[PDB]
């Protein structure tokens, strides 16, 4: 219909709000709903989410209880901020992440609340590590069919949409969905002590604990594993000079005839833990 | 009650099928591989209450 | 003693306590069931071997040991990590 | 660049596994394997397996709709 | 860049059939694996000899 | 309701089948005619005293 | 990274000879981004000139799987023809099919040929009687050009 | 008792946007909220968290608020939505725990029999590590104290979850200098003498200052105690401590002939794979 | 159905515990509390009750709700023991009631006293200024005895409200031992 640029903006919980509780329900699609700020036009700004209670057993329905809308809404007012919701989201954990008939079915009688209350899909089975994947959507008519479609500001968002895709149901959802793009603002303070948490956290507490504890390990339990390298470094060597012979004896290069390889490399990495935590003992342990 | 008893028909008739099948052996403890009475083989989850 | 060359021989046990020779073993053997002492024994020159002391209420040439001994630890720890660190600290980069 | 591009190519398993059989193979990535619905593949492999893991005959992972070694 | 080209696994599969004998206008007969047979096409790069 | 037993019931089709058990955990179990067993927790439109396997 | 590396022409439109050469190996990055911007800094250095190595560099960037860098790719390609005729480059009818070959085919995106009617519109501006210079006769550069074709 | 708790990300980031939340108020208020989690042995798990109204002003310092009815209402939404998730304690911003940070804990011992506390910062000038956690004992002391009831520390991490793995390692994109070997450590090893510099740092500044101020403070039972303890473990003798160097020279030995032995064949290899495949395509090429 | 949030403040002091007023001192301000919390509802559903102490702590027992359910549940086992506690009660009470969530409505709260209070003057003139500079209007009704004819509650209700105030009254304790409806008689019509 009458478009304008496609812009969502995040809250950092939110994502972590998405991926916890579509992961603790996975086989059904889990109801929540979605809570920020309609700044403008063009760009959406959620800042906040909450997630809704289940009911009876059964995949992608979903209801907004008023009362938990009341109850909720006035423990976020005697909250710091209270403020609009902005729309709601589930998961299609199984899959390719397109909105259900349900999904519609609830988007055509929630669409006439709010006009660009987003419907937004996690999937916590289809990212991994560099995926979110964060996946939002917006309806369409039926009547402005006689209409065009297509006024599109910032030509980049469309071409950006049509990239992260696939399917031929996608491809056949284009029509009743269009979707939106969605980027990432970082507060400098929660990305440094996030970077704080994940670049020191993982390094243990007082901090020369655990190295201490791998000078420990350099004089009790080593030698175990130095061992278990020893008979590895023999047993593999003897068969693996039969390899350079066996390479002039084929071909110059040809396809891989066989099982095994050399492998080394990985063993001489463990022994090079080894070395390093051996230069540990002098350092940690004289003063 | 006519229109309780059919509401909770109305209800009910969004339930879903399930497969019935039997569980070979324990992968991970996440990973469970399955067998689908009906033919093929599978590898599967579970649920968080299970 | 200062707690470094501090393995006591049967003398100067049996000079403060002005007991007899065949009971200085008694005696430490005494504490050593109670738990006030955790050393042991040699005997072809009855030297007590010491690994323990008691923890003592802070003097003030005690809270002076204290502050001097620990910025002593804390310099050379401080010293020799700045070292460790220029030294390894452009292949960190 | 290319161990974030690694790990993006792991999102491929992460629970629609079904298994087949490991057959024959072409020559490097490229493998040929036999389901069990029946009928027999000729598929593409991933360049995550190491190559030891395989070739009498090996209860392997599929994708569903790419049908592909994984 | 090879390993950004992922998307090519993602796409589909392809089948291993086993041929009886071909005939005239380029184009062959195979018996798939379960299934019966299908005459079906050559590409650009296979000979029909 | 008679809108929703419209929606289901106009879709002539019946694929028929056969119950296998009857569980109570109320839950019956099916096996259909292309033999592939299904489970549901909700019966449906029928009485339990109407069923047997 | 984009507007980074168009950058380089818009500090570097003196000499032309200079940015192929040093973006010979941006154009094949890894990002249609970097490629993208690689392309349009390849075509406003090399835009009033009739170099061979610019269109040596632009010619496989119309073929990669990413529509706006093969749009890129298009206006690029125009800018390095600016009136120029079947002498400094064989390339003009070359690439006056490709437009139209891009622009009549239905099964290209928006995004992919909306460069081809801007390149179309390009080549043939002002009925060729005026076209785009960063540069006079006096050595000062052209204020409204540079403001103009960076803005565009 | 407990083992350790482990914290997960969400909850500290549930921390700092509700920093963010009452920001705008700004003229005196702490950080105070309520914690989530799930006893899962004598370690402890921490699951999610939520806010709490809370303040305390200037006269008669000991003012101090804590819903219970708030705290009922949303434990019932929270409970509603998960039955896995139940409370373990709360929490606060921790700049350090002043004297009003013990009622909190002898209000809410009637939830949770060991109420846990956690003290964070959301100011990430600690070059150590954040997420401290003490619980409440009692230490009836030699001097016939009736009952000190005192706060101790029980160690904290932050642990994983595999979905969180996902948002955090995503949130990320910044800095990956690891490629973990050899060197993903060493970072760490600048921080592990360093981070026991500004803990020492942290030792001589107290023990100057309790000499000045406190007047006479010096800890009482835990300084002699732990000072003695100090001063009972700084092992530099030298009879057979000099006689681990063998052994050292045994850590050496393994790793000098695995290197010498293989990297150089392996290298070799490659050399010849190299220029074998570079003067037959040479005859070719040319 | 005028705005406020009506705390009232119970008193569980320690000499509240005889019989000097109707059976106990107790039971008849908890029918008082009763009285005062259907005349609030009448006045106004809108406006909400919490309660509060002057016990050794000040707890507060009910969070400022409308029903009064919770209020009949805390009316019992009161542990009517200990010192009054008054200078800082004002504060806990005005901090509660920041705690709420309308703040247009207004901070009215009720105080009762039975106890001899030892407050300091200034203390309380400092809170006079406070409340002047908070805008709250606090009635309070006071029982039991004191310092008899009740000492610097005159002081602190005279300083509260000087120049058009209007708004913060003093119940003082009839010291005769009469029946609850008539203590509340008078501050059943107005302040
Ligand atoms: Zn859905």
């Amino acid at each position: 219909a009458v478009d304008t640029a496609e812009q969502v903006y995040i809250s950092s919980l939110a994502l972590l709000k998405m991926l916890k509780h579509g992961r603790a329900g996975v086989p059904m699609e889990v109801m929540g709903l979605m809570l920020g700020e309609f700044v403008d036009d063009y760009t959406v700004r959620v800042i906040d989410v909450f997630a809704m209670p289940q009911s009876g057993t059964g995949v992608s329905v979903e209801a907004v209880d008023p009362v938990f809308q009341a109850k909720m809404l006035d423990m976020l007012k005697q909250t710091g901020r209270p403020e609009m919701v902005v729309g709601w989201y589930h998961s299609h954990p199984g899959f390719g992440c397109w909105l259900s008939g349900v999904d519609i079915n609830t988007q055509q009688s929630f669409e006439a609340l709010s006009e660009r209350a987003v419907a937004v899909v996690v999937d916590p089975i289809q990212s991994v590590k560099g995926k979110v994947v964060i996946d939002a959507f917006r309806l369409i008519n039926a009547n402005m069919m006689v209409l065009g479609h297509e006024p599109r500001q910032t030509t980049s968002n469309l071409g950006h949409l049509n990239k992260p895709s696939i399917q031929a149901l996608i491809h056949g959802l284009n029509r009743h969905y269009y979707s939106i793009t969605i980027n990432y603002r970082k507060n400098e303070l929660e990305q440094k002590m996030l970077l704080n948490l994940h670049k020191k956290s993982w390094m243990e507490g007082l901090t020369l604990q655990d190295y201490s504890e791998h000078c420990k390990h350099n004089e009790s339990v080593v030698k175990e594993m130095l061992e278990l390298a020893k008979n590895y470094n023999k047993a593999v060597e003897e068969e693996d000079k039969m390899t350079p012979e066996q390479l002039a004896i084929k071909n110059v290069g040809k396809q891989d005839p066989k099982r095994h390889l050399e492998e080394h490399v990985d063993v001489l990495m463990t022994s090079n833990i080894v070395q390093c935590l051996a230069a540990m003992l002098d350092t940690v342990v004289f003063k | 009650k006519q229109y309780e008893k059919s509401e909770n028909d109305l209800k009910a008739l969004q339930s879903v099928g399930q497969i019935v099948g039997e569980v070979l052996k324990q992968l991970t403890e996440e990973k469970f591989i399955v067998k689908a009475t009906n033919g093929p083989r599978y590898v599967v989850g579970c649920r968080r209450q299970l | 003693r200062p707690a470094n060359h501090r393995q006591l021989t049967f003398e100067e046990i049996a000079k403060s306590a002005k007991i007899t020779v065949n009971e200085v073993e008694l005696l430490v053997m005494k504490a050593l069931s109670v738990g006030l002492v955790k050393g042991s024994i040699d005997e072809v020159d009855k030297r007590v071997h010491m690994t323990w002391v008691q923890p003592r209420v802070l003097d003030l040439q005690q809270i002076k040991g204290m502050k001097d001994r620990l910025e002593f630890w804390c310099t050379d720890v401080k010293s020799m990590e700045m070292l460790v660190e220029h030294q390894a600290h452009d292949i960190l980069t | 660049e290319f161990l974030h591009a690694q790990e993006e190519v792991k999102r491929i398993q992460s629970i629609p596994l079904v298994i087949g059989q490991f057959l024959e193979a072409v020559d490097q990535n490229t493998a040929i394997v036999g389901s069990t619905t029946g009928s027999n593949y000729y598929v593409r492999i991933l360049s995550t397996i190491d190559r030891e893991l395989l070739k009498p005959n090996a209860s392997v992972a599929l994708h569903k709709h790419s049908n592909a070694l994984v | 860049l090879l390993r950004e080209e992922l998307q090519l696994l993602q796409e589909q599969g392809s089948y291993v059939g086993e041929v009886v004998r071909a005939m005239d206008k380029k184009k062959v007969l195979v018996k798939v694996h379960p299934e019966g047979k299908f005459v079906v096409d050559v590409d650009k790069n296979i000979d029909i000899n | 309701e008679n809108s929703e037993k419209i929606k289901v019931n106009k879709t002539l089709p019946y694929l028929v089948s056969n119950v296998i058990e009857l569980l109570d955990v109320k839950c019956a179990v099916i096996k259909t005619s292309t033999r592939q067993t299904y489970f549901l927790p909700v019966i449906g439109l029928v009485d339990a005293e109407k069923l047997k396997p | 990274r984009r507007a980074a590396v168009e950058s380089l022409g818009f500090i570097l439109f003196r000499t032309p000879e200079q940015c192929p050469s040093v973006v010979s190996l941006l154009s094949e990055s890894y990002n249609p981004h970097v490629r993208y911007g690689a392309a349009m800094a390849l075509g406003i250095c090399c835009a009033g000139t009739g170099n061979k190595e610019a269109i040596n560099l632009l010619e496989p960037m119309t073929n990669d799987p990413v529509n706006y860098v093969r749009q890129g790719a298009l206006i690029a390609s125009a800018l390095i023809m600016i009136q120029q005729t079947e002498i400094t480059c064989p390339k003009v009818n070359q690439f006056r099919q490709l437009y139209s070959k891009v622009i009549n085919d239905k099964h290209d995106d928006v995004m992919a040929k909306f460069g081809a009617i801007l390149a179309q519109g390009i080549l043939d501006a002002g009925g060729h009687n005026v076209t785009i210079s960063l540069q006079s006769r006096t050595g000062h550069t052209h204020m409204p050009s540079v403001v103009g074709v960076l803005v565009f | 008792a407990v083992q350790k708790v482990v914290v997960h990300p969400l909850v500290l980031l549930s921390v700092v946007d509700h920093f963010n939340r009452i920001g705008k108020v700004g003229n005196q208020k702490r950080v105070v909220g309520v914690l989530l989690g799930s006893w899962q042995k004598k370690v402890l798990d921490v699951s999610n968290s939520f806010a709490v109204p809370f303040d305390e002003d200037d006269k008669d310092d000991s003012v101090w608020f804590l819903d219970h009815d708030y705290l009922e209402n949303m434990y019932g939404m929270f409970k509603k939505v998960n039955a896995r998730e139940r409370i373990v304690g709360w929490y606060h911003t921790g700049p350090k725990l002043h004297k009003n940070d013990i009622a909190i804990n002898e209000l809410m011992k009637r939830y949770c029999p060991n109420s846990v506390l956690v003290i964070i910062d959301v100011k990430p000038k600690d070059l150590g590590l954040p997420t401290e956690a003490y619980i409440s004992v009692e230490e009836v002391h030699d001097d016939g104290t009736p009952t000190s009831k005192t706060f101790e520390h029980v160690t904290s991490e932050i642990g994983a979850e595999e979905a969180e793995e996902v948002g955090v390692e995503h949130l990320l994109r910044d800095i990956k200098d690891t490629t973990v070997g050899t060197l993903s450590q060493r970072i760490t090893n600048q921080v592990h003498g360093l981070k026991g510099l500004n803990s020492k740092l942290l030792d001589i500044r107290s023990y100057l200052e309790k000499v000045a101020t406190g007047k006479l403070p010096i800890n009482h039972q835990i300084i002699y105690q732990l000072q003695d303890v100090f001063n009972l473990l700084p092992d530099v003798s030298l009879q057979e401590f000099v006689k681990a160097f063998y052994l050292k020279t045994n850590d050496q030995m393994v790793v000098v002939y695995l290197a010498s032995l293989i990297r150089s064949v392996v290298a070799l290899h490659n050399l010849i794979n190299n220029k074998i495949a570079n003067r037959d395509a040479e005859k070719k090429e040319g | 159905m005028v705005l406020e949030s009506t705390m009232v403040c119970v008193d569980n002091s320690e000499y509240m515990r005889n019989g000097d007023f109707l059976p106990t001192r107790l039971q008849a301000q908890q029918d008082a509390v009763n009285i005062v919390c259907h005349s609030k509802t009448r006045s106004n559903p809108e406006n909400n009750v919490g309660l509060i102490t002057l016990a050794n702590d000040c707890e507060v027992l009910t969070t400022l709700t409308p029903d009064t359910g919770r209020i009949l549940s805390k009316l019992h086992t009161v542990q009517p023991k200990g010192k009054i506690t008054f200078c800082t009660g004002i504060r806990v009470a005005h901090l509660a009631l920041k705690h709420r969530q309308g703040k247009n409505h207004k901070m009215r709260i009720i105080a009762f006293v039975g106890s001899p209070v030892e407050d300091n003057e200034k203390d309380l003139v400092k809170l006079a200024k406070r409340l002047k500079k908070e805008k709250v209007n606090v009635d309070i009704i006071n029982f039991g005895e004191e310092e008899v004819n009740t000492e610097k509650l005159t002081a602190f209700v005279n300083t509260l409200n000087g120049k058009d105030g209007t708004g913060s009254h003093l119940v003082t304790v009839p010291p005769g031992p009469s029946l609850a409806d008539a203590l509340i008689s008078s501050p059943i019509l107005a302040g």
